[PDB]
């Protein structure tokens, strides 16, 4: 069905599967992780129906489905967060009520590299002027590129290229500008890869040395271990 | 898993 | 970078390291990665004076260079792993000499995990059919992409300048071989997807050796400050 | 730092 879609129809359709964005509960190294680790899990349950919502994500195996969530679940989210910081440079918009800088991420040892790396992502992205129908086309790459290799999944990730193509088809683009600012925006990709390794990494530091964690959170964590 | 469960809403 | 991507394909060829070989011995079966230690090691030394030949990495300053190379040295060796056992299926050839199994991977505990997905790497390559002039244009891309987001004030639009560069390269390459327009940026999207795997191993990697290093796989003096980079 | 020397070299 994905592949039967359009450009305009496989836009639409991610437009409109869309997660809210939510807030949080109304600093220091507690405090700091215990909002986010609440935030984080109530954006991971509709990112869940989210993923679902994402064309061709269904006709995968419940199994495939669930190791592409356990993979890229935290790049999903850091995306989303870099994405919502865009318009507020220095400062990272978790949520509409909770807006924090690098200052606050020296509450939390090890959160202040991981942060200025958020915010150069956020950085590049309004200085590329990305839109948001192409971010909502990178979220979806990364929900079904990050652990396809750990055949259906590269026919899809074809038909988001061709979608990626079109949108800059679209906004008068030279073909040389085409394939250079895709080239752009898939290798910030790997940048995203690697703060969420590094965000992970930390996590599962803060698990041993026990902010309580979500079940469902502790469970996407383990994915990892 | 509770993604299983989750993944069938 | 005022030079063609057929002169750009070229330079990055030339500038290409030796595959170097190993101390392993047949009748010898800790002892694995201790190889593979040595090995990294010189391979480091040819890498370094590669990443000089690439075009635009030594018009950056000292520090830059250091840290480009601090970030993706693993990623630059692991790609070129992936490469040379492109044409070996289920197998690991760090070396000539040097042909490794999914059942040797377990001499080396945790280290199972990474050979899959190195091996899953390999055999991505192999279905694609990559080139060696694609091959040679990624190493260089994530030579000068894996680090530019971990730093007077610069302006790295050169090293972007160099990379939609390394970009125009890989979009002529593909051209010459007869491929639509379509079918180009797919390929392009694919080989990109690729760097975003071959950081995850890296990362996962990078992390292993770092274990190792509070003990039993004494690392070497170049190592240790490519590793302490990580942390 | 060896890296900032054998660059140097
Ligand atoms: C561990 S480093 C930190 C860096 C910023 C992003 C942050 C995330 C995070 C990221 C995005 C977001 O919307 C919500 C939450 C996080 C995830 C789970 C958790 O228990 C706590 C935080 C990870
Ligand atoms: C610990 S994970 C392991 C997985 C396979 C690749 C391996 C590498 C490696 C990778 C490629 C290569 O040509 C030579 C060496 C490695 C690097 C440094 C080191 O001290 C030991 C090994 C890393």
């Amino acid at each position: 069905l994905a592949l039967s879609l359009t450009a305009d129809q496989m836009v639409s359709a991610l437009l409109d599967a869309e997660p809210p964005i939510l807030y949080s509960e109304y600093f220091s190294e507690a405090s700091m992780m215990g909002l986010l680790t609440n935030l984080a899990d109530r954006e991971l349950v509709h990112m869940i129906n989210w993923a679902k919502r994402v064309p061709g994500f269904v006709d995968l195996t419940l199994h495939d489905q669930v190791h592409l969530l356990e993979c890229a679940w935290l790049e999903i989210l850091m995306i989303g967060l870099v994405w919502r910081s865009m318009e507020h440079p220095g400062k990272l918009l978790f949520a509409p009520n909770l807006l924090l800088d690098r200052n606050q991420g020296k509450c939390v040892e090890g959160m202040v590299e991981i942060f200025d790396m958020l915010l150069a992502t956020s950085s590049r992205f309004r200085m590329m002027n990305l839109q948001g129908e192409e971010f909502v086309c990178l979220k979806s790459i990364i929900l079904l590129n990050s652990g396809v290799y750990t055949d259906h999944i590269h026919r899809v990730l074809d038909k988001i290229t061709d979608t990626l193509i079109h949108l800059m088809a679209k906004a008068g683009l030279t073909l040389q500008q085409q394939h250079q600012r895709l080239a752009q925006l898939l290798l910030i990709l790997s940048h995203i890869r690697h703060m969420s390794n590094k965000g992970m990494e930390h996590l599962y530091s803060m698990k041993c040395k026990n902010v309580p964690l979500s079940d469902l959170l502790l469970e996407m964590l383990d994915a990892h271990r | 898993k509770i993604l299983h469960r989750l993944l069938q809403d």
